[PDB]
């Protein structure tokens, strides 16, 4: 890295600043205090202050980026984002008074609820015995619960089973199906679950 | 003559009866195809050999029973496509006599090469031409590195001299092409001392050329018995009725163990030769076998009578593991 070790991560946060100085404990005082000595890092270009940022979809869109194509990956990110609200729009304008009570149209929440259904609770590690493999089941730390379910999404869309569709019309028929628990990516959890559950007698290895 | 190596244990086991139909994954000679079709006049029975002078000769002895022997050519693994052309994919066959090893008529022709004391080419193929490109004996010697043709020799042939005798082919070769049987014999005999030509004994206690060992080694890379024994195995039980009698015949432990591995569930990577000692020890590091597919006949494997040893020794080592499909 060309940061010295000295240099800390900036964070980025207009509230954390303006938070007055009575409410501040005294190790958040200290905290405070020891920054302005401390050298900071430039702020990458990613992430900013703006109200719109969410870092869950910035990291999908890193996730689906080929080749450092940025704005590529980010068009079909918000492509699907607009994909996912017309469908929504479409349902809602269908419906009658009383279903339309439950129908989301928020993109947002529903990338975030269909990833969240998606999260794989525990998964299992190829494990060798005696020249021979064996699966174990191991619980999975909240890191790798929310990159799998994003590598999970991303890999289905690119399955070439997708004939001739585009990346966002795939990518919102499939969050639209997790959001609701359907799916082959719900499905990939479930078949995880149920590995790891015939394979319980294997835990002790 | 050779007689057809215990006839009468592999008769009295498959107790071949009418309205039963036989298959046969090793014509050969066909002495235990003739003494099948003997005891039981309306027996049904179905051939199958590599080698197509085995072929014919069932072919000829198909005239003295019509439809009751059916000739078949090919290997184990292309039995059952042969089979399936016919039709018999269920095959209901009430038993399968998987006689193993080379024929008494493969090895008393000098020609065919499997003989060490005899002058042939080195073929050493049970196939007779009916594949052309198949590599025979001498192509395996004059090809493989030393690394390459002593793991023939120490997996198949369970040779100890593997690096000594494989070292001496390599520099044979260079030298001139190995091309006949007494060329490898004096090659391999050459890797060691003169004395050494006969020091090493059998288990009858009768002295046996030293090279001995790869030509066995050989005759089984070259015709692939072992990978072609699993498979053959495993098309007959597919092809086994349930409630149908299995006998094969082990010649050697390689074969031997697969045939016993089979029959028993045993994982075919395990370590051979386990002592209760090491079965104990392997267990306890674990700590921290499948539903049988068979009934044995006879729970231990069979072996043919001392007195019939002498009289043919070249069967002595035939080991009888019968079966029942389950
Ligand atoms: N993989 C294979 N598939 C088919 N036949 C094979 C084979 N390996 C060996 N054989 C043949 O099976 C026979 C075994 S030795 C001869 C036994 C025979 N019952 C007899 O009449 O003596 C030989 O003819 C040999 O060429």
């Amino acid at each position: 890295s060309r940061y010295s070790p000295e240099f800390k991560d900036p964070l980025i946060d207009k509230e954390y600043y303006r938070k007055p100085v009575e409410e501040l404990t005294e190790e958040e005082k200290y905290v405070r205090e020891l920054k302005k000595t401390q050298l900071i890092k430039a702020a990458p270009a990613g992430k900013t202050s703006s109200v719109f940022e969410d870092p869950v979809i910035s990291k999908f869109t890193n996730m689906m980026m080929i080749g450092g194509n940025k704005v590529l990956a980010r068009s079909l990110m918000i492509q699907t984002l607009e994909a996912v609200k017309r469908k929504q729009f479409e349902k809602y304008h269908a419906a009658s008074a009383e279903e339309q009570a439950t129908i989301e149209r928020n993109p947002y929440t529903i990338f975030h609820q269909a990833l969240k259904n998606c999260e794989p609770m525990i998964g299992l590690v190829p494990i060798l015995k005696g020249g021979r493999f064996y699966q174990v089941p191991v619980p999975l730390p909240d890191r790798r619960r929310r990159f799998l379910a994003m590598k999970w999404m991303i890999t289905e869309c690119r399955d070439k089973k997708h004939q001739r569709t585009l990346m966002p019309e795939k990518l919102s028929h499939k969050l639209l199906e997790a959001f609701h628990n359907q799916g082959p990516v719900i499905k990939r959890k479930h078949d995880l679950h149920k590995m790891a559950e015939a394979n319980r007698a294997l835990a002790h290895y | 003559l050779h007689i057809p190596v215990m006839v009468d244990e592999v008769v009295h086991c498959l107790s071949p009866q009418k309205g039963q139909i036989f298959l046969d994954m090793t014509f050969g000679s066909g002495g235990h195809t003739k003494a099948i079709l003997q005891k039981e006049s309306d027996i049904v029975l179905y051939a199958l050999d590599r080698d197509p002078t085995a072929y014919a000769l069932a072919e000829h002895l198909s005239e003295l029973y019509p439809k009751q022997i059916r000739a078949m050519l090919g290997q184990f693994s292309q039995a059952e496509a042969l089979l399936m052309k016919a039709g018999v994919q269920p095959g209901t066959f009430d038993g399968v006599l998987m006689d193993l090893g080379c024929s008494s008529m493969q090895l008393d022709t000098p020609e065919r090469g499997f003989s060490l004391r005899k002058d042939g080419p080195l073929d050493m193929r049970m196939d007779g031409g009916r594949y052309p490109d198949m590599p025979t004996a001498a192509d395996v010697v004059n090809a493989l590195d030393q690394q390459a043709l002593a793991s023939i020799l120490r997996t198949y042939g369970e040779e100890k001299h593997a690096k000594k005798i494989a070292s001496a082919i390599v520099q044979a070769r260079s030298i001139y092409p190995i091309t006949r049987t007494q060329q490898l014999a004096s090659i391999v005999a050459g890797a060691f001392p003169p004395s050494a030509i006969y020091t090493r004994k059998d288990l009858l206690q009768r002295s046996t050329h030293i090279a001995t060992k790869t030509f066995q080694a050989l005759r089984i890379f070259v015709n692939n018995e072992l990978n072609e024994l699993y498979t053959g195995l495993k098309t007959a039980q597919k092809f086994l009725r349930p409630g149908g009698r299995l006998v094969a015949l082990s010649f050697h432990s390689l074969e031997d163990r697969i045939v016993k591995r089979f029959l028993l569930g045993i994982s075919m990577t395990e370590r051979f030769n386990l002592s209760v000692r090491q079965q104990v020890m392997k267990t306890s590091q674990l700590g921290s076998r499948a539903p049988l597919m068979w009934e044995l006949i006879h729970k231990k494997v069979l072996s043919p009578q001392d007195q019939d040893v002498q009289d043919n020794p070249r069967g002595r080592s035939a080991k009888l593991r019968a079966a029942i499909k389950l």
